[PDB]
């Protein structure tokens, strides 16, 4: 009832809204094209007043209000009413040449979900301020692709990936040093194969491109991945190139296009032609707060009265809990009192964060001391409150919380504040210069054992104060040693006073680079300094776009934290994705994810369509998707109603005639995977496409990659469930996979792609030739249907898609990857792994799927709680690595091997998943709730224990579950 | 004077609350976004009347076209009415649902500091920071499966008699299935004890039959069935 989407058929009432307000209505049919409504109204448009101050059809266009109070001019004349939602029947028609670049302001809005206006309706300056400055930047990009040529253009839209000394570790699964790689012309029909070094550079594949004889420069072409938007070229050896690297590493063939210069400068110069659319410090006294009244009308039984107050520095109080005077807590809500806040004025960090409660024993607002531009806030402020937002642990009163306030003014909490606004001249932060000059004015062999025994502890673990002070004490000492150990460092000094301040200011200027990995505790809530953070993303800017790519997830949920706006990480992630090798699409997805909801929406919102901006190029295939994704959302919506009244099969049908229409067949087809930006999508396989089971029924998408791509890509649109906790495990995976590559164990893995795209809508990537254990199990003639129905199912599979040397590979490739899901679930506590959520390649590949909750027990929402996640090994797999032979010390100790040096790599980098899984506390998972919750991983890891101390755990844990092996097995498809 | 007695029922009490909130704040962004598209919808009606108004005066015949135009003036001011009307009723709407999710923080917020209060009493409940058990029971040292076979015919469909194997250092294990004695090799190795390579690891023959009375031998055979209920020397 608050939109037109439910069961209904005919035709629809619709206002028209000429540009000599001439009011008209009609009876127009629901699913009509647009152009048919343009026409429908121009019949009629004579028969009221005024027909002749219009002009023809041709020179108007329909504009409306979205769903989303965005006012949506409609260009695209061919898409339906329906497909275009809008809130209220009207439409108003307008000139099609309404070219004041609002007509881009509209566009915008449009693609992001929230109406620009709605930035100008805040009236707040920062909003106003940064929306003005990052639009002179994002016009500086726009005008850096203008004067470009051929070639150095693709460096700045879409730039080939780089990977040296990789092969360092793991070299030539290549016959002898010669590389095969696969090469045709733009639209020809005969490839042609190359025997190549792969030690030279891409240049060489066009020179032995144009050795073919039918009568222009290698340079005039260029080598595209055939099926991608995904390029190779430059100065750089072949393997060298992530694609080669990766086809390499799986023994699958290179396949490139030879695409000449003319094709690509047709591209450039058709984006272009868009392009054009752009038409006091000496203040030595106390520091205190005075404020007036709140309102509640609120009433409680065992307590009468609710007051609080207090002020942080991130985790560190810089005050005791200040209570406040006692009213009436069950009616009179109206007063006035001097809140004391026993800290000078002069000794504040301009990172300081005022925040405030009541007697929970209810709501909360935390504003920050300083501005935007470092200036004392003082004056009359309005603080909305957030009422029971409270997390059940905050220590009193909530330091991690939101310094953007609550929305709503009507039926949701507010707060009167006054601070000392007293002189005509206010007083603004020290300067980024001044603080280094009041540390130059203020100006160990032995300890090398001791310190090393303190800056270990991971950063979870918090330091006691004799620590902090000898850390302190020998501050440059380990400034020469263990410069890692500045996150420690940093926490050391309380932020109280400013002499100190100065001197760590100082350390960090002549401090040197930790690693990106390194970096990034730096962005957690320990590290709130405009400073420190202006370093971390230092040192994050020397980082490639692959390792980018890697982070980004938490960098953008450290933007959800930043209480700012103008921060240097928002400037460093679109200055990034503004350059994006496929950056910027995850990053715009990523925001919209969460643009739906209000703490974000601002922030995001603005951050969106400053890449918009930025993006004028490209904004079409984003909104080809959004487009895409909508209508996907829908055909789905129509699949729950349908199940009802439909058979299996019959819903099936329906599916595929629905898919088969005018309006799918074009919208959801031709136009770039949103799960991986380079995919190209193409036709859909409609037969080949479905529906699943579940509660959800989601589509099952197959794109036939037409003529170019070898094979076929496979989605999985998924509407109704949080596609995060997927999308952060899958992420986790990958590193593992990273990590463990990077030591030196290709373990086979399959981290399979996985966006939320929104609230509770996302896409899960489908593997090729894939299957559920329990799926493989039954269905098989189980030793002739006679005997135990579960043994050797899953081997006869393999024997089944594997020949003689094929069969070696495949049992290979199932062991290790056996072994890296066996260690790496355990790990991240992935709990409740059936048969039903255990997958198998016909590669031998094995993977795991349904990943509703990490460090813990999966429990349902109403009752979640936790439980140890042991260590699990099916009978199944042994059964397969053993092939069923009696007796050996090679293969299931292969996997051991394997199982423990997995085990012992991530130990290594424990602090890395510690580090992102803190980071991941603001993104709002129902698991990552508080840093209990990230305490997990010491357990998993026995990160006290050393090396060998764990490994004798691990590998009592393994044995133990050789022990358990038929009675998970039993577990795994008894019930279940 | 109460100490411990339950938890578990006034704890899932929260949920009660929180499942029907988080579905009522989602409504009530959801009713405030139509009130935007609605309040923004007027906007451009609104810019209607101004045009109609402007684009009138132009009459530059004029009697009869002097009531068209003001008909529609006057149907398209019905329009606008209606839209108002429309509007009020959801912005009355927002209002309720809002206040109801008022009088949820007056249940949500008082519940709280049960758990809060309990962390003192809660977090101080502190205390701390088989038949085959005789060896001689299913042992039958030195033996060969026709003197196995012997012994095991007539008893229960799931005794343990282990022997020793004919094999050079090796053991036997010879049971009574749910149809008749089955005899299985049991092996010696550095990791322990057991019937198959990967699954050998039993440090003593007496903890291997302890950890298969429990576990079935299915796995080792399909055809050995049934585990260990009965060694020897049965009550009466
Ligand atoms: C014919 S039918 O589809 O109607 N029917 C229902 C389910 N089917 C088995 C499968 C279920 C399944 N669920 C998931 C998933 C479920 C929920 C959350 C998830 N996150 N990631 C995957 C996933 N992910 C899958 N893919 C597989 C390969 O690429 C990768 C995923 C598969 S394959 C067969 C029978």
């Amino acid at each position: 009832a608050v939109d037109s989407q439910i069961a209904s058929d005919g035709a629809i009432s619709v206002d028209f809204l000429l540009p000599t307000g001439i009011y008209i209505q009609l009876e127009v049919p629901r699913e009509a094209t647009i152009s048919y409504i343009k026409q429908m109204l121009w019949k009629q448009v004579h028969n009221y007043p005024m027909f002749n101050l219009l002009m023809d059809i041709d020179s108007y266009m329909f504009a409306c209000v979205n769903q989303t109070a965005v006012y949506e001019e409609l260009e695209d004349e061919t898409r339906r009413l329906c497909d275009v939602r809008p809130f209220l029947p009207v439409l108003k028609l307008v000139t099609r040449s309404c070219d004041p670049a609002e007509k881009l302001d509209s566009k915008i809005g449009v693609l992001i979900g929230k109406g620009l206006h709605e930035f100008d309706a805040l009236k707040d300056p920062e909003v106003n301020e940064f929306r003005r400055k990052m639009r002179k930047f994002s016009e500086a990009k726009i005008q850096s692709l203008v004067g470009l040529s051929w070639i150095d253009w693709l460096k700045h839209t879409y730039p080939p990936e780089h990977e040296p000394s990789v092969l360092e570790n793991l070299e030539d699964k290549l016959y002898g040093g010669k590389l095969v790689v696969a090469v045709h012309f733009e639209n020809s029909q005969d490839v042609f194969s190359f025997q190549v070094s792969p030690n030279l550079n891409p240049i060489k594949i066009n020179e032995l491109a144009i050795q073919k004889r039918l009568t222009a420069s290698p340079c005039d072409y260029v080598l595209q991945v055939s099926g991608r938007v995904e390029y190779v070229f430059g100065d750089h050896p072949l393997i060298q190139f992530q694609y080669i690297r990766n086809c390499v590493m799986n023994r699958t063939l290179p396949h490139f296009i030879l695409v000449e210069c003319c094709k690509i400068k047709k591209m450039y110069e058709q984006e272009m032609i868009a392009i054009e659319a752009a038409i006091i410090w000496d203040n030595n006294n106390p520091f205190q707060i005075t404020l007036v009244k709140g309102n509640k009308l609120n009433t409680e039984e065992t307590v009468k009265v609710h007051v609080r107050a207090g002020l942080f520095h991130g985790t560190e109080l810089l005050c005791k809990t200040v209570v406040s005077s006692e009213i009436s807590g069950k009616n009179d809500h109206i007063w006035n009192e001097q809140l004391e806040f026993d800290i000078n004025i002069c000794d504040l960090p301009r990172m300081a964060r005022l925040c405030f409660a009541v007697y929970a024993v209810v709501a909360w607002v935390n504003t920050m001391v300083f501005d935007f531009k470092g200036q004392l806030r003082s004056g009359d402020v309005i603080l909305h409150s957030w009422s029971s937002f409270p997390d059940e642990l905050e220590e009193m009163l909530n330091p991690m919380g939101t310094v953007q306030t609550n929305p709503y003014a009507e039926n949701a909490t507010a707060l009167h504040i006054t601070f000392p606004e007293n002189k005509k001249q206010p007083c603004y932060y020290p300067p980024f210069d001044k603080i280094i000059e009041k540390a130059a004015e203020l100006a160990g062999k032995k300890f090398l054992a001791v310190l090393k025994e303190i800056l270990d502890r991971d950063p979870l673990s918090q330091l006691c104060e004799n620590e902090m002070d000898l850390i302190w004490t020998l501050r440059q000492d380990c400034r020469e040693n263990f410069p890692q150990s500045l996150p420690k460092l940093l926490l050391s000094i309380k932020w109280n006073k400013l002499e100190d301040v100065a001197q760590l200011q100082a350390l960090l200027q002549i401090w040197p680079k930790l690693p990106p990995r390194e970096a990034l505790e730096l962005l957690d809530f320990n590290y709130p300094d405009q400073y420190v953070r202006e370093y971390a993303v230092g040192c994050l800017r020397q980082m490639s776009d692959e390792e980018l790519s890697q982070y980004l997830l938490q960098l953008v949920q450290v933007l959800k934290y930043e209480p700012f706006l103008d921060c240097a990480l928002s400037r460093f992630l679109l200055e990034r994705a503004l350059d994006n090798r496929r950056i910027g699409q995850f990053l715009f997805w990523h925001l919209r994810s969460e643009v739906h909801t209000p703490a974000v929406s601002v922030q995001f919102g603005v951050i969106l369509e400053a890449y918009c901006r930025g993006s004028v190029g490209h904004m079409k295939v984003l909104s080809k998707q959004v487009e895409a994704l909508n209508k996907l959302k829908t055909l789905n919506s129509l699949i729950k109603l349908n199940a009802v009244k439909l058979s299996r099969a019959k819903g099936k049908e329906a599916m595929h005639t629905c898919l088969k229409q005018s309006a799918y067949r074009e919208a959801l087809s031709d136009l770039q995977s949103p799960l991986n930006p380079c995919v190209i999508l193409s036709e859909l396989y409609v037969e080949k496409c479905k529906y699943m089971d579940s509660k959800m029924k989601p589509l099952w998408l197959v794109y036939s990659s037409r003529a170019f791509g070898e094979d076929s890509v496979g989605v999985i649109f998924k509407n109704g469930d949080d596609l995060r906790q997927d999308m952060l495990t899958l992420q986790m995976l990958r590193l593992m996979d990273l990590l463990w590559k990077e030591a030196g164990l290709d373990l086979r893995m399959l981290p399979y792609g996985c966006l939320a795209t929104g609230d509770r809508s996302g896409l899960i990537e489908v593997v090729s030739t894939s299957e559920t254990i329990a799926d493989i199990q039954l269905n098989s003639s189980n030793v002739a249907a006679t005997a135990a129905f579960n043994k050797d199912a899953l081997l006869n599979w393999l024997k089944e898609y594997n020949s003689g040397d094929d069969l070696d590979r495949a049992i290979e490739e199932f062991t290790l990857s056996c072994a890296g899901y066996c260690v790496a679930s355990y790990v991240l506590g992935i709990g409740d792994r059936h048969s039903d959520n255990i997958m198998v390649k016909k590669t031998g590949q094995l993977f795991h799927i349904d990943f509703g909750h990490i460090l813990g027990n999966f429990k349902s929402k109403f009752g979640i709680k936790r439980e140890r996640v042991p260590f699990i090994l099916t009978y199944d797999f042994i059964h397969v690595i053993q092939q069923g032979k009696t007796g050996n010390t090679e293969k299931f100790g292969r996997f051991r091997q394997c199982c423990e040096d997995a085990y012992l790599i991530l130990r290594r980098h424990g602090n890395l998943f510690i580090t992102l899984f803190a980071l991941m506390l603001t993104a709002g998972l129902p698991e990552l709730t508080s840093v209990k919750d990230i305490q997990y991983l010491k357990d998993s890891l026995a990160l006290g224990k050393s090396e060998e101390e764990a490994l004798k755990q691990f590998k009592q844990k393994f044995d133990e579950a050789l022990r358990e092996s038929w009675t998970t097995k039993v577990n795994w498809m008894a019930h279940t | 004077k109460v100490y411990h007695q339950q938890y578990q029922d006034k704890s899932r009490e929260y949920d009660q609350l929180y499942e029907e909130y988080t579905r009522t704040s989602q409504e009530l962004q959801m009713k405030r976004t139509a009130i935007e598209a609605f309040n923004e919808t007027i906007k451009i009606f609104e810019e209607q009347g101004q045009t109609q108004e402007k684009c009138s005066k132009e009459y530059l015949g004029n009697e009869k076209e002097m009531q068209r135009i003001l008909l529609n003036s006057e149907r398209l001011k019905s329009r606008i009415a209606e839209i108002h009307e429309s509007r009020t009723k959801l912005e009355q709407d927002l209002r309720a649902q809002a206040s109801d999710n008022r009088e949820i923080d007056k249940r949500m917020n008082s519940l709280k500091p049960d758990l809060m209060q309990l962390r003192k009493i809660r977090d101080q409940y502190l205390v701390w920071l088989l038949p085959h058990h005789e060896e001689r029971t299913w042992y039958v040292g030195k033996i060969n499966r026709t003197q196995a076979e012997e012994m095991l015919s007539g008893k229960r469909d799931g005794t343990f008699l282990i022997r020793e194997s004919s094999q050079r250092g090796c053991y036997a294990c010879s049971v009574v299935v749910d149809g008749d004695t089955k005899h299985c090799v049991i092996y010696r190795t550095a990791t322990g004890f057991g019937f198959a390579e990967p699954y050998n690891l039993y440090g003593s023959l007496k903890e291997l039959v302890l950890h298969y009375q429990h576990a079935s031998l299915v796995q080792h055979n399909d055809a050995l069935t049934v585990t260990l209920a009965h060694p020897v020397r049965a009550p009466g």
